[PDB]
């Protein structure tokens, strides 16, 4: 295994054969969305899209080379920041729409039956649109994603972090061979594994926001009970 | 703070 | 006058000149320090160096040529993630210790005097660490500063943004000639190039920590009256 | 936020 003998393609199919399903909201609400109705939709969402990422987190090259303990950590920083990056890919192609499920399509507008909540689908709007305005490829999209797996609690856990910065490297080389493949210049490949990147930070931003907005929302108890995304919250405050 | 490690163990 | 048009070296120079002071804590309450005690000389400290940010901004290539509405959000946004990789690049050659200020120097023990202030700390220090682990030359400093200048506030806000693009690909390749001058590889640059730019993630995770940190200080009556600060910080609740 | 907008002007 060892992520750090696949070639460049055998690292991209790695990491679009690990990709994870998309699933369904609840096929029974529609009705004109109530902060609570739309809350526990998107936690019940979120909830039960945990189990696939946490699935998907094992499939990615070099992650079970890792300990528990860092898996585990890894897993309770980017989770969040890992969903919205599906969400915003999968939004990609329905402008002021956020594709939560094939059968949960939102607009701007909906974000309002949320106090708080609009601000936040505004950035992830935004973002989706930057992925559309850059014409994201899927196979940068799978490498984006893998990084900010890594990325995100490295440096809140020294072999270990070694490893997650030795695959972070070959993330980097097979992203820039992507951009390579598809005919760019030395300077717009660069410039663009730039523009992805500093993509990671709003991703980052939105995640620490709709992170303390879930939390006000548990305040109000208005959020259901689902174990495993309580679990993930709650790691945000350890 | 199980789930997330059972889970991680799972086959 | 277009940050677009001048050359690499030139871009360097004029961020290199554009540089702000170290400034000094007040001198005298040396130590220990109360929690009051402590946050008092941390948020002067930041008070009087906004102002040198101020006027800092306006000295980075292009961001002159914002509208004026433009130039305040994004210093709205960044300005704390600036003040800290500041204090990291700072600290750098002090293992151990974050060099608030000549006259401040902190090590992670004195960060337990003040509430939930230890835990950014360690990760400013895993920062300062991870700059010198990767021997981080002044030169990309100054570029990753005015980075973080322009693509924090961008997408929170469309000529506007795409100038902030047209520059921040400027400073892209102006980053990547600095690593090509030193000697690194193609696959060493790009390689490097993402390594940098990924760290702006946690600089935007410890910037929001901060800031709700700050936050919390301010509802404890442990900040000083600060009004520039103040301000800065109210940007992150309207 | 006044402070911050008259020092973005001085000129
Ligand atoms: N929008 C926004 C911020 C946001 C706030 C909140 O209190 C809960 C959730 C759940 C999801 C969510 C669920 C499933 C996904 O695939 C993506 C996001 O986003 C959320
Ligand atoms: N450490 C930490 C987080 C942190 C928390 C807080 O409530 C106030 C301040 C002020 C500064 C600060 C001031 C001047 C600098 O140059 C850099 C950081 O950092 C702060």
């Amino acid at each position: 295994s060892l992520a750090l003998s696949l070639t460049a393609d055998q690292m991209v199919s790695a990491l679009l054969d690990a990709e994870p399903p998309i699933l369904y909201s609840e096929y029974d609400p529609t009705r004109p969305f109530s902060e609570a109705s739309m809350m526990g939709l998107l936690t019940n969402l979120a909830d039960r899209e945990l189990v696939h990422m946490i699935n998907w987190a094992k499939r990615v090259p070099g992650f079970v080379d890792l300990t528990l303990h860092d898996q585990v950590h890894l897993l309770e920083c980017a989770w969040l920041e890992i969903l919205m990056i599906g969400l915003v890919w999968r939004s990609m192609e329905h402008p002021v729409k956020l594709l939560f499920a094939p059968n949960l399509l939102l607009d701007r507008n909906q974000g309002k039956c949320v106090e708080g909540m609009v601000e936040i689908f505004d950035m992830l709007l935004a973002t989706s649109s930057r992925f559309r305005m850059m014409n994201l490829q899927g196979e940068e999209f799978v490498c984006l994603k893998s990084i900010i797996l890594l990325n995100s609690g490295v440096y809140t856990f020294l072999e270990e972090k070694d490893h997650i910065h030795r695959v972070l490297d070959k993330i980097t080389d097979t992203l820039i061979h992507l951009m390579a493949k598809a005919g760019l210049t030395l300077q717009q490949q660069h410039q663009r594994l730039a523009q992805l990147l500093l993509i990671l930070s709003h991703i980052r931003h939105m995640s620490n926001k709709g992170m303390e907005h879930l939390y006000s929302m548990k305040c109000k108890n208005v959020v259901p009970l689902y174990d495993l995304l309580l679990e993930m919250l709650d790691a945000h405050r350890l | 703070h199980k789930i997330l490690h059972r889970l991680l163990q799972d086959s």
